[PDB]
């Protein structure tokens, strides 16, 4: 009668800042919007941007760890893709020019791993190009898939075609997401809903005859992304899974910093993606003996490679964040820490105070070290083991 | 409108 | 509002009697049943059994000739199939063991040719196995498809899987056809209908976890196999197309044969497939001077390779025909002429009369030659040209 | 029930 979900887990990757290839823009925005939509459908979501091949492999391993018998598993990828000899390939940021299958992740490999975990659903939304990488010599010779009638593909374009994004100087959006976002929340069967998305996508003028949605499905059960989650977890195995999820979306506590000079510095943290965190420094209290003072954040772990142009900015938008000034507490100094999947170490930075005393020219510098542990996805220890 |  | 069909053309091939591979049984039955269902949906149908590679290529050429801008083109194949490097291959009866892509027809090649003709729909129902032909060394390196959002695939099984047929000693049926036949006539969108077929196919006990229906679609328009055909043909191009169809389903006129001995032999013809025709000989009148007499058909074109065990049989079922004694006029001698696609020549056979005169032992033999031209698909001249 |  009613199809049920043991859990609903999603892994969303958005690559933009390619090292050897044209950088993209819509992946950030699309990822942000899919997460919010997928959360409304009660999904355990993992949002990640600009992953390298190694990094990409670990996100799949963390995602696989969250899938068990009956769990609805969804994968969304927005970035560079190629299709060779019936295999789809997602291209990581670190990819060389020219690249091969070795340099890339094969979707079919991810699918097999999911089937090994007895998942109820296997949805794949590949928002990438699907042309031949003429430079790819290697043909993976992959093992046959087990017939499980729960596999669903939402290809943004068709084989040998391109998926497009509108790069309008402001936000920038992806074409697949423009038609998907308005229909995702519907209680239709996943296949039926994807096909209704395909119709509205044909009505697109910008892409007509260049990009069309391609649905491939084996699904033989009225399963949908709206299907309810087996009420009371109460199972020991179900409890381990909720801990493992919670382990990745832990944000540092908004601390207050007291300085030897009697100055108070409020330190706030915001979440943008599992990979992205925003710090803000507000000067909450200062003694009468000091009137001039600016608080600034420095000495970040070199693993993170934090550009100075993305740190200590008057507004969050100046750091590159998708989050806007109405979402983030007003008047602080905002700093964007993307690439947390690069943190092997514990997060330690210095909150540096440059100040001045009444009636003196000299500029005083009070540096205070801050250890915020492993925020968000850093806490998963993706670099763990030998 | 550019490709991916 | 309402999607329209310029015409609805179908090409149905059913291979059974493989030379180097296991012979099948359900393809005959499935083909017969799809034709009848497709005709109720007003389709120009071409039904063909046991085609060789060369033969197969000509059926596609005749099918392509019947497709123009706006025409709904459908292809159904039931026989041996393999899938290598993202290409589906139909195996002809003449295929060697081991076989390669060269020996087979690549569906993708047929699809391209259809797109070149500006067809409104492109439906493909591949009722075949989809495993690796480990012996196939060649990878076709086919050209990219034009994005036309009208391509629909109805794979009987998934990649690396098998499509099954129930060989119950009597009729024998295919699994894809068992679930398809009960739902084909529905006014649903082709994709939606195929997905509702997939659900009922999951309810199958014989195949569960071995075979599942796989739908692949780009179709962005509420197009269905029930969509109506642009009323009055009245176009010169539309008239050429109806002639070309009628050219293939022409059956010889039920002639009466007068013999020098004053005996009458009624000669009837029945249609089973575009490839298959049944002749029947009834002794309508004989003079009092003759009481013993049997009419028998011989000297068939050697191109046809007519086995004696399929000719001059008391009932149609004894010849191997799907047509039963309630469909064919009672009491004659029935003879089955399959393989008309093998006729290059004009159809000439002798209707041989063995008789006896009152009060004499000696047996008299009166042979009369009969030229019935090119019945059915023979009339298309598939062997024409240099 | 045999394969194709």
């Amino acid at each position: 009668g009613q199809p049920l979900a043991k859990d609903k887990v999603a892994l969303l990757i958005g690559n933009m800042s390619y090292w050897e290839h044209p950088k993209l823009k819509a992946p950030l925005v699309d990822v942000y919007e899919l997460t919010n939509l997928l959360r409304q459908l009660d999904f355990k979501v993992v949002s990640l941007l600009d992953l390298t091949e190694y990094e990409m492999c670990n996100a799949v391993d963390e995602f696989l760890l969250l899938l068990d018998k009956g769990v609805y598993g969804l994968l969304y990828y927005a970035g560079h893709g190629y299709e060779n000899f019936g295999n789809s390939f997602m291209v990581p940021v670190d990819a060389p020019n020219p690249y091969r299958s070795e340099n890339c992740l094969c979707v079919q490999n991810i699918l097999k791993l999911m089937q090994e975990k007895e998942t109820g659903l296997n949805v794949f939304l590949l928002d990438m190009c699907r042309k031949r990488n003429d430079y790819d010599d290697t043909i993976p010779i992959l093992d046959a898939l087990k017939v499980t009638a729960n596999i669903v593909f939402g290809y943004a374009t068709c084989q040998g075609a391109e998926a497009f994004e509108i790069q309008h100087s402001g936000l920038a959006n992806g074409i697949f997401m423009k038609f998907l976002k308005d229909r995702l929340l519907e209680d239709k069967k996943i296949t039926v809903l994807l096909d209704e998305v395909a119709e509205d996508m044909g009505k697109c003028h910008l892409t007509k005859g260049r990009q069309a949605l391609e649905i491939r499905s084996s699904l033989s059960e009225k399963r949908a992304l709206t299907d309810p989650v087996q009420g009371a977890p109460c199972s020991a195995e179900a409890l381990v899974r909720n801990l493992q999820w919670a382990k990745a979306h832990e944000l540092p506590e908004s601390m207050c910093l007291k300085f030897q000079c009697g100055v108070h510095i409020q330190l706030g943290f915001a979440a943008e993606f599992s990979n992205v965190m925003i710090i803000y420094t507000s000067i909450v209290h200062k003694p009468p003996e000091i009137i001039m003072c600016d608080a600034y954040v420095t000495d970040f772990p070199l693993d993170l490679d934090i550009d100075p142009k993305h740190a200590n900015k008057g507004t969050p938008e100046e750091t590159g964040s998708y989050l806007v000034s109405k979402d983030l507490p007003k008047h602080c100094l905002y700093t964007r820490l993307s690439s947390l999947q690069k943190l092997k170490e514990h997060l330690i930075f210095t909150v540096c105070l440059s100040y001045q005393y009444s009636g003196l020219e000299d500029t005083v510098e009070e540096k205070q070290e801050v250890n915020v542990g492993k925020p968000l996805i850093a806490k998963l220890d993706m670099h763990r083991g030998l | 409108v550019r490709p991916r």
